[PDB]
């Protein structure tokens, strides 16, 4: 009683019911480095300008 | 200080928009007005310096140099308008513009609050003087005169540039007002030794130091008259001004590092005065005299007592006026005999009596005749060096002997004796030449009546 599968069927992506848990860290990655802190706050002007030796702005 | 920078910059449309016959009159008139206004810098106080803005200040050291700088421009315009009378109009306006641009760089060289802006202006003053010497000079070797001028003044100033930025990174500022209160004692080390040399050798070239002075009896000799006037009156004095600003930061390493330079100046004021006793060239004699008189200013800065700084600033102002007048006298005879040989035309009191009187006054102020401010500066530097070491009075008095000797030998050779038979183009003294001599000598004589305005920040 076995029907041979049609052209297209055996290459389908199927779904599988499992009773094993999902591997939570299959790559065994350690803790990620903490990122550099972003910038936050409004942009105040430069305190007394460029401060390049004598240029007051 | 902007109220003098802006009229100095308005002298450029005043000289480029004038009628072709009006370019000397207008520039002379308005530069005399700027020099009239320059006396408003005399608002000085016994405690505080006249601190205008973040960029400019003017204490009692920079103030007489500013009045002298703003006064020297009309005198250079009067002095140069005869030998350029056959010049192209556009080149004539370019000459006037180089003089105005040099004035503009000088009057914010002396008022620079911050020391790297002092450095930028202090090295910007070279390039108009460069163009004046090596464009409107006289003989063949004017290009070797400016080449050794530009090489010596930049090879000395180059370690000064690294030294001032090293002060900027370490102290935080090159404001002189800030560094009055944040100066730290500079100890004995080799790093601080080369620090002291980098801060000092630039102004040692610009004074000039004896041994570093060989650019000067070519840069003054091959220059035209306005170039020689501004070189002997202001551009030598930039070194004394920079030393008096920079020895604030160089204590107490100066108190044992100044000894070989004190020896060089105390012996070079003897050597260059002896050299003045044997000059065939009149303009060279005035040049070596300028070296011999600036050697005392170097000694008085390096021993750093109050009497020494008072005498050194008095001697800088007095020598600026006196040497400018002596170069103008030498040009007044060069415009007649077309040679700078001092032995060529003699006996000129028999032909020019009033000009011989101006020669006599300039010679008496050259040899520091009291009560001139020449003698006030000379005498105070001698007092402070006698306090420094009692044996230095021998070198000081011997220098004063040779100074009076070459001054009166210049007077005897140029003005006295038998006149030259084969020279017959000796014109009567023009009104322009006597106006030039009087506008030199009369301010110098008036400053003897009230000498306290030219005695620096610690009068
Ligand atoms: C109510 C609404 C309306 C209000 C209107 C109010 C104003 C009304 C008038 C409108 C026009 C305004 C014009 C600008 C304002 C005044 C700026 C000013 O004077 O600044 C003082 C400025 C700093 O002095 P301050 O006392 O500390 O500040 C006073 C104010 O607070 C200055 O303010 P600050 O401190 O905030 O300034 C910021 C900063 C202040 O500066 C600094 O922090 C110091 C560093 C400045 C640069 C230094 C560089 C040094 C090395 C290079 C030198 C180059 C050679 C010199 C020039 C050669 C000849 C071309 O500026 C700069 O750094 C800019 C660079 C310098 C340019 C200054 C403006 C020039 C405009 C006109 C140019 C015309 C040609 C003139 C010659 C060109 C060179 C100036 O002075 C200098 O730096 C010395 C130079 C003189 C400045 C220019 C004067 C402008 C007028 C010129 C008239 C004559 C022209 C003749 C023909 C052309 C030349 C042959
Ligand atoms: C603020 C108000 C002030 C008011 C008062 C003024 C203060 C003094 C200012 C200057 C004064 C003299 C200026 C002219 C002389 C130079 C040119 C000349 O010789 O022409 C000859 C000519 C007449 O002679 P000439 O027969 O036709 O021709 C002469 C021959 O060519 C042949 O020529 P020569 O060889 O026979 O003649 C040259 C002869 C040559 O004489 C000498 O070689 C002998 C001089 C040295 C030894 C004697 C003096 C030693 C020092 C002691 C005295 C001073 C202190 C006294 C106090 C008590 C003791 C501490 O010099 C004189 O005769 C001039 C006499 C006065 C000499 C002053 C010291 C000069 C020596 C070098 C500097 C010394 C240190 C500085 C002293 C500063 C004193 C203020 O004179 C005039 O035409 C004079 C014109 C008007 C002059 C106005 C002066 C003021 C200008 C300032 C304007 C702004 C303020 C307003 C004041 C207005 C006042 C009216």
């Amino acid at each position: 009683g076995w029907v041979r599968p049609d052209l297209g069927e055996l290459s389908k992506v199927t779904k599988v019911k499992t009773d094993r848990p999902l591997p939570e860290n299959p790559y065994h990655s350690r803790a990620r480095p903490e990122p550099n802190p972003e910038v936050e706050g409004d942009l105040k002007p430069a305190r007394h300008g460029s401060r390049l030796f004598f240029w007051t702005m | 200080m902007l109220k003098y920078i802006i009229p100095t910059m308005m002298l450029m449309p005043l000289t480029w928009l004038s009628k072709n016959s009006m370019i000397w009159i207008n520039t002379t008139l308005h530069s005399l007005l700027i020099s009239l206004t320059s006396l408003l810098l005399l608002n000085q106080f016994g405690d505080n310096s006249l601190n205008f803005s973040l960029t400019f200040f003017s204490d009692s050291l920079s103030t007489p140099l500013l009045i002298l700088t703003m006064w020297l421009l009309p005198l250079m315009l009067m002095a140069s308008q005869h030998h350029l009378s056959k010049e192209n109009l556009a080149r004539k306006k370019l000459f006037i513009s180089m003089l105005i641009l040099l004035q503009l760089f000088l009057i914010m060289t002396f008022t620079a609050t911050e020391l790297i802006f002092f450095y930028i202006m202090f090295e910007a003053t070279l390039v108009p003087t460069l163009i004046i010497i090596t464009r409107w000079g006289n003989q063949t070797e004017r290009l070797n005169a400016g080449l050794y001028f530009l090489f010596y003044t930049l090879a000395g100033s180059l370690p000064l540039l690294v030294a001032l930025i090293y002060i900027q990174n370490t102290m935080g500022s090159l404001n002189f007002l800030i560094l009055q209160y944040w100066v730290q004692p500079m100890p004995n080390s080799w790093s601080n030794t080369f620090m002291w040399l980098a801060c000092m050798m630039a102004f040692m070239v610009k004074m000039p130091l004896y041994g570093l002075h060989l650019w000067l009896p070519k840069a003054h000799v091959e220059a035209p008259i306005a170039g020689s006037m501004v070189l002997a009156a202001i551009l030598l004095k930039l070194g004394g001004y920079g030393m008096m600003r920079i020895t604030l930061l160089l204590n107490p390493i100066t108190d044992f590092m100044a000894y070989p330079f004190i020896m060089l100046s105390l012996w070079g004021m003897i050597m260059t005065s002896s050299i003045c006793l044997r000059q065939t060239d009149l303009k060279s004699l005035i040049a070596y005299s300028s070296v011999s008189h600036m050697a005392l200013v170097i000694v008085a800065i390096l021993i750093q007592t109050p009497w020494s700084y008072m005498g050194a600033t008095a001697l800088m102002i007095a020598h600026g006026l006196t040497s400018s007048m002596l170069f103008c006298l030498a040009n007044s005879n060069y415009e007649r005999v077309h040679s700078r040989t001092m032995i060529l035309a003699r006996g000129l009191q028999t032909l020019l009596p009033l000009m011989a009187a101006w020669w006599l006054l300039a010679s008496l102020t050259n040899l520091a005749l009291p009560p001139s401010i020449n003698l006030i500066g000379e005498l105070f530097v001698v007092m402070s060096t006698f306090s420094w070491s009692n044996i230095t009075i021998i070198l000081m008095g011997l220098n004063m002997v040779i100074t009076a000797l070459y001054s009166l030998y210049m007077l005897i050779t140029t003005q006295r004796g038998k006149h030259t038979h084969h020279i017959n183009n000796i014109l009567p003294s023009f009104t322009r030449e006597n106006a030039l001599m009087s506008l030199h000598m009369l301010p110098l004589l008036l400053l003897s009546l009230n000498p306290k305005i030219i005695l620096g920040p610690l009068y």
